[PDB]
């Protein structure tokens, strides 16, 4: 049901706790400010839509790169403490917070530039885009600035180190207590890899097994990018092994770049493994058991993230892959809860 | 580990 | 409806991570292994129900202290998985894993001793005891012996310094990015303590702000215990606090105790941590309290109304001067 499906996912943004994860993501966080601040020469004097505007913070970021007027849309009750961190920093002349929809609020006026963090798990996780891409298309001035404008979807195969320990501890249990567990391995593989939820965790360079690859690419200005949205957004892929190992899966991640304004150097933050920890960590596809696979094992396939039926909000990935010689497989997946 | 969840 | 409910619970024991996770706790399977294998004079050639098996792991420690036989009855589906580890550790001819529920479980005779690690979450969270205590009368012979045989409740009051710490984010944001945020304290506060779930986190001995009480002792032989079960098991507590600190509310916590063949694994924040943690009481905000405040109340464990096997948890209490105070907590899904 949607009435009761939007006020529950506005209502979880109600509670603290995931504002303090946002916030608390210093690398989501600062690369806002500093993406901001890089467009200054088109902010300053000018107006600004943030779209979901949550807390507040980056409708001020704003406001301190030098914009006019910020019209803070929120359609969750966090508005309320929103309007209060205004007031706390002397910016409720500036910063407006408005309750309610960005698809039904009326803003006195089109605006210079929209600003928005509307990505999820797996970067379309919760289904935010297309209310960021309905604000473009209504109040966006023609030739006005997007931050971030672009998203960019990677992918790489992955042998999960912590996966790894997990389903090896069944058989370190006689070494520790003396009962031999081993013939629990391949349950505990089952119950581990053979569900279909995509798995947030964050994994390190020591878990990719082949260079990623960007599989998809979403330019916010792009006219045709809400139906593409609604068909699928996604793409082929293929990679050779850096090596042998297990191979457990794919992991899949996005970066999103600002523009880089007058420096001409764009400000990308990036959520892949090779980076910094961020809160959206990784995006997971485990295979139904391990493969093995050696030095120059091609892997290739396709990979499609949709909406779920049942939740247009709930992120789907079908996955269709090959390792080296192996038979075609196909996995569908969905966001874990 | 819980945003979007709602 | 319970032959659903049933189901369910059953259910959320057939998958690995409950089990990896008991068996990874280093100090409860350590402490069940020595329990066990201390009472090897009176496991030697005896007979030994285990409630409860899971996969088997407690059964097989039976073997290792000399019981002739094991009846290993469990009724998630890891059964099958338990019935793979005895054959794997050449025991099938003395340890029989038996599926279902122990209270309709066909035993082929009465045993010496139970054995069971039944504790949930605040020590009766999933009410299992019940459970121990049909298979004890209908199944263990007269002067048997019952492993862990009694368990003790223990309160404090605390102040939790993760908790301290996340109301106090919102101050520290001008630091990170120069946007203030300290307005947002009062409602952090209402979020994370205005609600009314227990909050089962591990805390550790600097949280602690009195001497931890008893609270109850339950002697798993002793006569009507199952109906005081349902009726509500707890005490009334006092203590007086170590020094000055916001009081957050109360830490919950047990212990069990081991024939000693005494061996006691406890869940305590002032000894190893276990995967049980501790069962968080929050007041609704900070109080403060000082060196000597006098704090008192009582603590009920009882089966929520809604729901058998999930544990409520009503407090009263008393800080100080403070009017006497109560609240009414369930435990978090």
């Amino acid at each position: 049901t949607k009435s009761e499906r939007d006020q529950l996912y506005y209502e979880c943004y109600s509670d603290v706790s995931v504002h303090e994860e946002m916030i608390a993501d210093q690398v989501r966080t600062e690369a806002y400010r500093l993406g901001i601040l890089k467009n200054w020469a088109a902010l300053r004097g000018k107006t600004v839509l943030d779209v979901g505007a949550g807390t507040g913070i980056l409708s001020i970021f704003c406001a301190q790169a030098g914009a006019r007027r910020v019209y803070a849309v929120e359609a969750s009750a966090i508005w309320q403490q929103a309007r209060e961190v205004v007031r706390l920093n002397g910016l409720e002349d500036r910063v407006h917070v408005l309750p309610g929809p960005v698809e039904t609020v009326e803003l006195p006026e089109r605006v210079d530039a929209i600003v928005s963090e509307w990505m999820g798990y797996g970067l379309l996780h919760e289904s935010m885009l297309s209310s960021v891409l309905h604000a473009r298309t209504k109040w966006l001035k023609e030739g006005g600035l997007l931050l971030p404008a672009s998203a960019e979807l990677f992918v790489a195969p992955i042998s999960d180190q912590m996966l790894e320990w997990r389903l090896g501890f069944w058989s370190q249990v006689k070494q520790h207590y003396g009962v031999d567990m081993s013939c629990m391995e391949s349950f505990a593989t089952r119950c581990l890899m053979g569900h279909s939820e995509i798995v947030v965790q964050d994994l390190s360079g020591e878990d990719v097994l082949a260079r990623p690859q960007r599989f998809a690419q979403l330019e916010l200005a792009r006219a045709g990018l809400e139906q593409e949205l609604e068909a699928g957004v996604g793409g082929r892929f293929r990679c050779s092994c850096y090596g042998s190992a297990p191979l457990h899966g794919f992991a899949v991640w996005f970066q999103v770049t600002f523009p880089g304004g007058d420096s001409e150097k764009p400000l990308v933050l990036s959520t892949s493994p090779l980076h910094p920890a961020t809160h959206w960590k990784q995006a997971l596809l485990y295979l139904n058991e391990p493969v093995p696979v050696e030095q120059d094992t091609d892997i290739s396939g396709e990979i499609t993230l949709l909406p779920s039926p049942d939740n247009p909000r709930r992120l789907r990935i079908l996955l269709r892959y090959k390792v080296g010689d192996h038979e075609e497989k196909t996995k569908d997946f969905a966001m874990e809860d | 580990s819980g945003x979007g969840k709602g």
